[PDB]
């Protein structure tokens, strides 16, 4: 018996994976081309994607790159209340 | 060729203004002559840019 | 001349609201007569100005 | 052949598509491409957006009012946005002025109107006022 | 002994038909709330563009309508009720037009509300009104229009 | 039937009630309801109050002067305040425009003037220019 | 899909609800008999659901439905492919 359910979003950012290598980007150069890779979601390069930051410019040359696979990362907390009788 | 140099320029740019205060904001007239009925019209404002 | 040049306007006189606290000499935050201002007003009157 | 472009000829169709609510894409000369739209809800009015890229989780189109003129619509090229292909990778686009030698080895100027290709990417061009095809090498771009 | 019914000018409600008439080149007539009543035409010949004029009358031999280019707006057409020139005219400026709802005095000294469904004028210019729920025709002086 | 409304027809009666000093209630169009009164004491002048609710230990009516015009009195609806019922719970109030089908299945517009009810709350309406009753379902509100 | 998840139980407690009104207990008297009731499920008077507490005093009132209450808070992350 679920009584109350609330869903909350902690973070919302975009992470880019290479189709071939399967790694995540961690760093880029002056031209925004990749300098490094990392196989860790927590350390990967991130573009903020909360509502105020949509339609960015900093990573246009990155997004257009076909080898890269953008991924929308979302972190959530949900609260579930229960009643179990006597 | 100009990796380590100081470059100086003279340039032309288009003119632009923004409104800082409104002076003599609203001016009015009840125009009635040669009209079916009375009409209200807003006369020019003056702007301080 | 005044009626010719003027603009139609509503005019209401002002008077201190009874809600003023007798000790602090300052008014209640919200009462029907005045909505926080220390001064009340009378019924409107029509005038050209 | 390639069907990257499907221009609309009749404005009546454009209005009909607008009544259907589908987004349009209108070209501009030496200026940014624009998208056009009809507003939903009770009040119907034209809206515009300078955002071209596709709607996404990281990208949302921004719409605002505007008093668009039919003169731009009737004259400029118009397309359905979703059906549009960003580019056709050829040396000389359509409506591009080139200099070519006619069949009798006399040189004339022309503008290009054709899209044909083999399966390898070799392209051919047919010139306005002409019938046969012309290669990428044969044509020469006419400088402004 | 009266003139045949006189038709009211129908405002065009849908944009699609208005553009269709405009593409054919049939003249439109637009009323602007703020400024004026104007005609709209798409230019003849191959040099296509929209044109606007304020010469509000039938093209008489001694009255040449003059046109100037203007960038007409879509929203202007939508918001402002528009007519076809061939209908909108001084031929009828009836006080209560067709489809108007009015309050009319009945024989039983009761004021009932009814809609005007047909309009015709006698030779003297008095407009006869046909009303829903009534057989005979009604006169302008007898009627009352309730607004809001 | 219900007697929630007892409008006054003659202004002479209104003045007579005002001389008696009883409070009035005057309706307004798209505006707040108002109460009217004659001042007591030596000087007799009209007073008004925007307070509608009944006098109580927590609620006291506020009265002020005003130069009321007979034109409002003679035109607008007037009632004795204490005798007034706040509302009559029906779908379409009196003087509300509705569309109805006449006896010959032809549709006409009308305004409502009737108050009848059984003891369960089922209501019936008689239209201006009409005799028989019309149900809540039969009538259709005419949009402004 | 889910990349990482964990569930932690913040609280486990017993809450008191009236059998007649159905309103939960908000405040109580000197001997834990009710003086105020509230409709709120969470603001309701609550105590830890541990055996020792029961031995330390359900006991006091008859119009009393002693209900158990548990809170689950869940931390999760997703990688939603394109
Ligand atoms: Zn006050």
């Amino acid at each position: 018996s679920i009584e109350k359910k609330e869903e909350v979003i902690a973070h919302n950012e975009v992470v880019f994976r290479s189709l071939t290598q399967g790694l995540y980007v961690k760093e880029v150069d002056i031209y925004s081309d990749v300098v490094s890779y990392t196989k860790d979601v927590d350390e990967a390069l991130a573009m903020p994607n909360t509502i105020n930051f949509k339609n960015s410019r900093k990573y246009k040359k990155l997004i257009m790159n076909l080898d890269l696979e953008p991924l929308n990362k979302i972190q959530k907390v949900i609260y579930e209340t229960h009643l179990e009788g006597l | 060729k100009y990796e380590n140099h100081t470059v100086t320029l003279k340039i032309l740019m288009t003119l632009r203004y923004v409104v800082s205060d409104i002076l003599k904001e609203s001016r009015y007239q009840y125009t009635k002559f040669n009209q079916p009925k009375s009409k209200f019209e807003n006369l020019p404002q003056k702007l301080l840019l | 001349f005044i009626n010719d040049r003027g603009i139609k306007v509503l005019w209401e006189e002002a008077y201190f609201c009874p809600c003023l606290n007798p000790d602090t000499g300052h008014p209640r935050v919200d009462c029907p007569r005045c909505h926080g201002k220390g001064i009340a007003y009378l019924p409107p009157k029509e005038t050209i100005m | 052949p390639i069907q990257d472009a499907k221009p609309i000829d009749d404005i009546v169709d454009i209005m009909t598509y607008l009544k259907n609510g589908k987004v349009l894409r209108v070209k501009q000369d030496n200026q940014g491409d624009i998208l056009v739209r009809m507003s939903p809800g009770k009040h119907k009015f034209t809206e515009v957006s300078r955002d071209l890229d596709k709607e996404s989780f990281y990208y949302k189109r921004h719409w605002v009012l505007y008093n668009v003129s039919v003169n731009s619509l009737i004259t400029f090229d118009v397309y359905l946005d979703e059906e549009y292909s960003e580019t056709t990778k050829v040396k000389y686009p359509k409506d591009t002025i080139v200099e070519y030698t006619r069949e009798d080895q006399e040189k004339d100027v022309a503008m290009i109107k054709e899209i044909l290709t083999d399966n390898n990417g070799n392209y051919f061009y047919a010139l306005i006022g002409e019938t046969m095809l012309f290669d990428e090498n044969k044509l020469n771009k006419v400088k402004d």
